[PDB]
């Protein structure tokens, strides 16, 4: 069960709305899909768990959605300090597969 | 209306369990079915509501025919005859179409010519233990229980090939009779993977809804 | 209060007996009745917060247990009824709920979909095996799939109340007691290759406590064989 | 606060061994699942295995790629998580993280909440 | 010989008959019976037992033991809904996969009454009160505690007894079994306030099924 | 048992006869003669042994 993220490279000016998607090969349950964030030269951090729930200490600009085999992540207003790589994790059986990675560079 | 929910009215129903073909001149055409209750998934889920079962057995065979493409020049055929041999548990087993084990005197067989009523035969509670067991927590290989062995059935033509090939199919019907059942058991939630065992992959308890209220 | 069998004594203050019937006796099987009929207290398991369950295969937990284990290597056959006393002892400041259910002919399911589990994994002798609340993977060959909501048998775990059972609610109740008759298809079977009962203890409502109280609660199982007899001379 | 440091990486001839170690402080160690994730130079992440808590019996769940070679364990004295890496190859050169999981309702969603700083392992 | 005359429908195979059959193995001397405990004579004895209702589905508890537990906590607003579930049959309700609802999927027409037992698995020192409302078919779902009280109900004092029974009828808006906070959960010091409730369902012994079919729980 | 009224537990009370050794585990202490003493039920347990010169 592999995950494809699109687009791989994403560029957008601050202040606008931009979104990314993570389409699974088979059906993954809505509670077992999470989103992470890894900056350059740092460890990842849990960002959104179970496709709709914001983690601790994360700002309210994000909201995940999607069901079935198509999941997405929306940023309502893009700032300058949240330019990183975003991965999606799943669990249908073992192992726990990650995404390919979606890189957000500000414009 | 409580007589429709009895054990006999729930389980003494007919069900097609096997479907095989065999042709007369191809030297590897003869049918074979080891009698097990785990063949069709809808009947299996009903018999697995109970731990120990005990029933008579009644089988009916719907044998048809078809004319295979031969070469030429006026294929004419007489009426065909088939043999349905029943091997008891611990009997000799055929492996070719021309074998000795078809002719053994302890394997009872019926001979049936095409164009008549179908060939029913009936098999009693054939086991040494006092009940068939659907589940068995132990070894004899894990969870097999070689005591609830019901036998095998073998089918073939008895006429030699005259001018053209002829292939035949058989549908076996299955009907438990005079059923006794003991120790009820929760019905299966997961799906069925393999015939031999109870192996599975886990699934949620029930279909879900959005909010509890 | 203070019942005794042989050279042992336990104490009790509500019993549920089998399928309504009481256990009793039947070449020629001989009757040994005084030498091993006693209370075999297994060691205690600890009920923690994120615990999932336990199980014991029943004519195997008493296989290393003393003269009962000596009577098994000397005898090819046997038929035995049981009497199970389960009590856990917590305060009035703990809360939880257990289901103590006694399953006959509990086939377990392997984690790999082709193979079958092994004897070291199906049953620890006089030692509790644990359910889990995650999935056991498909990669390892011969291990029991112990997703506790399926109870290892591929079934709804809420429907396990059709077997003879008893609830232990810490708010009102303290113990459970089961009396299980001899259930088999043959009247006398191979005792080395067959585990015909399985005792499961599953916490439906999990344990909870406030800060300061004792962070886990022990559960104590006691089995006493009734109407045991074997075949031999 | 939660603090997961780890140590042990370095150079190794291909076909040898190496043992990583993850030191945990800031929480009760016997109550959470502890994972092992690696990431190569600028590639995607890859989950290697975890180790369940005390209430589930400390059983392990390796990935299918590293099953038989690697070994996750723990020390019973102090709160130190281990990773015995055996039979190293050319493509094991990555950064090895150390993660933790928790229950969100009473359920176990398979997320990883806190991550270690990352030690680096390379072969020659 | 004796003159006979064969009628239509003679040499046919009707799969639902009952005719004598020639035995394949005579002279076998079949194994006698044995008294095994726990005989089933009817399927209504399977339905009469109590089974836990997964009333807390919520799309992430279904692969857990959390599906059976109703969360009860001491909030700050007097009068709120604990749970609520309709009695509409078959269209993915919660009494569907239970041990009663697995037998009623083998038939097409069934009609009777249902025992619903609730059990408060909280502390021995916690107290409170609950309303147990039942809306009949035709009446709407109550939206307040007040108009839930004006219908039929049971007030369940937790400190007195820890189990309350409510019997409704279930026939093949069709009903609602909502439940409400009457008072809060009063608790002493050093006792936890988050308690749970389990819900059991049964058959109320007096009902009938007709026209057996096959279950929709298969591929 | 002079402990609190709210404390619970269990004890084994093993007696080894003359000739049998001292038990070194809880398990082989259980396999001899014993009394299991539930503290939460009663707070006093009696055990009668013989004593010879």
């Amino acid at each position: 069960n592999v995950l494809t993220q699109s687009p791989p490279i994403m560029s957008a000016s601050p202040g606008e709305k931009v979104t990314m998607t993570c389409r699974a090969s088979s059906s993954v349950s809505s509670s077992y899909l999470h989103w992470y964030q890894q900056k350059s030269g740092a460890s990842p951090k849990l960002w959104i768990y179970s496709t709709s729930n914001l983690a601790s200490g994360v700002p309210a600009r994000f909201s995940g959605s999607g069901s079935g085999t198509s999941y997405s992540l929306t940023i309502s207003s893009v700032e300058a300090e949240d330019a990183a790589t975003y991965y999606c994790q799943q669990f249908s059986g073992y192992p726990l597969t990650f995404g390919a990675g979606t890189k957000l560079e500000l414009k | 209306s409580r007589s429709e929910s009895s054990i006999e009215n729930f389980l003494c129903r007919s069900a097609c369990v096997y479907y095989a073909t065999y042709t007369n001149n191809s030297k590897k055409g003869f049918a074979e079915w080891v009698i097990n209750t785990r063949q069709v998934a809808q009947l299996r889920r009903k018999l697995e509501l109970f731990t120990y079962l005990r029933f008579d057995l009644e089988l009916t065979f719907v044998i048809t025919s078809a004319q295979q493409p031969s070469t030429a020049s006026s294929v004419d055929a007489p009426v065909q005859t088939h043999q349905i041999m029943y091997v008891p548990p611990g009997g000799p087993v055929p492996t070719k179409v021309k074998d000795y084990a078809w002719q053994t005197s302890t394997n009872p067989s019926v001979f049936w010519t095409e164009g008549n009523a179908p060939p029913r035969m009936s098999i009693p509670f054939i086991s040494i233990g006092n009940a068939y067991s659907c589940f068995y927590d132990g070894w004899t290989v894990y969870g097999i229980n070689t005591l609830n062995n019901m036998g095998t059935l073998y089918m073939r033509h008895v006429n030699e090939a005259g001018q053209g090939p002829i292939k035949s199919t058989v549908r076996i019907y299955f009907k438990p009779k005079h059923v006794k059942a003991w120790v009820p058991r929760p019905p299966r939630l997961c799906q069925y993977e393999k015939q031999k065992n109870v192996n599975f992959s886990p699934i949620g308890v029930t279909t879900s809804r959005t909010d509890i209220i | 209060r203070s019942i005794t069998l042989g050279n042992s004594t336990i104490t009790t203050q509500n019993v549920v007996v089998g399928y309504g019937v009481w256990p009793e006796y039947l070449d020629q099987p001989t009757q040994p009745d005084v030498a091993t009929c006693r209370f075999y207290t297994l060691e205690s398991v600890q009920w923690m917060k994120n615990s999932a369950g336990w199980w014991w295969k029943l004519p195997d937990a008493l296989s290393q247990m003393g003269l009962f284990g000596q009577n098994m290597q000397y005898h090819y056959l046997g038929r035995t009824g049981y009497t199970i006393h389960v009590q856990c002892n917590a305060s009035k400041f703990h809360q939880g709920c257990l289901l103590v259910v006694c399953v006959p002919e509990a086939e377990m399911g392997c984690s790999n979909l082709n193979n079958t589990p092994e004897f070291s994994e199906l049953s620890g002798g006089d030692s509790a095996r644990m359910f889990t609340d995650t999935q056991v993977g498909e990669s390892n060959a011969k291990k029991v799939q112990t997703a506790v909501w399926n109870a290892g048998m591929g079934v709804g775990v809420g429907n396990l109340t059709i077997f003879p059972h008893q609830w232990i609610n810490l708010r009102t109740n303290n113990s459970a007691t089961l009396v299980m008759p001899y259930i088999n298809s043959v009247p006398m079977d191979n005792m080395f290759r067959h585990n015909n009962l399985t005792l499961m203890i599953i916490p439906f409502v999990p344990l909870n406590y406030s800060e300061g109280s004792s962070p886990y609660v022990p559960i104590t199982v006691t089995i006493a064989p009734m109407c045991a007899e074997y075949n031999g001379l | 606060e939660v603090k997961l440091v780890e140590s042990g990486g370095g150079l190794v001839q291909p076909g040898g061994s190496l043992s990583l170690s993850c030191a945990a402080s800031g929480f009760t160690f016997t109550d959470y699942y502890m994972n092992w994730v690696r990431q190569p130079s600028g590639k995607a992440l890859e989950w290697l295995g975890f180790l369940r808590n005390k209430a589930n019996g400390y059983t392990t769940e390796y990935s299918a790629s590293v099953k038989g070679r690697f070994t996750i364990s723990r020390d019973n004295s102090q709160s130190i998580l281990y990773l015995q890496m055996n039979a190293l190859r050319a493509e094991d050169s990555a950064t090895y993280y150390c993660a933790r999981s928790r229950y969100y309702g009473g359920t176990y969603r398979y997320a990883l909440d806190y991550w270690g700083q990352g030690t680096s392992v390379t072969v020659s | 010989g004796l003159p006979v005359m064969t009628t239509p429908g003679s040499t046919q195979f009707l799969t639902s008959d009952d005719f004598q059959s020639p035995s394949a193995m005579p002279q076998f001397d079949v194994t006698p019976e044995m008294q095994i405990p726990g005989r089933v004579n009817n399927l209504m004895e399977i339905a009469e037992v109590d089974s836990v209702v997964p009333v807390n589905n919520t799309e992430d508890n279904v692969s857990s033991l959390k599906a059976y537990q109703i969360p009860v906590q001491s909030n700050s607003d007097n009068g709120k809904q604990v749970f609520g579930f309709p009695l509409q049959p078959g269209a993915n309700n919660v009494l569907n996969r239970t041990l009663l609802g697995e037998i009623l999927n083998y038939y097409t027409h069934w009609s009777g009454s249902i025992k619903l037992t609730f059990m408060f698995c909280g502390s021995a020192m916690a107290t409170g009160k609950f309303l147990l409302a039942y809306s009949p078919p035709g009446a709407g779902v109550p939206k307040n505690r007040k108009d839930a009280m004006l219908g039929t109900h049971v007030i369940w004092d937790v400190g007195l007894q820890s189990s309350c029974v409510l019997c409704v009828p279930w026939i093949s808006a069709a009903g609602y079994v909502t439940c409400w906070y009457q008072t809060n959960i009063v608790v002493p010091a050093d006792v936890q306030s988050s308690c749970d409730i389990l819900c059991f369902v049964s058959a109320c012994n007096d009902f009938s099924v007709r026209m057996l079919k096959d279950t929709p729980f298969i591929r």
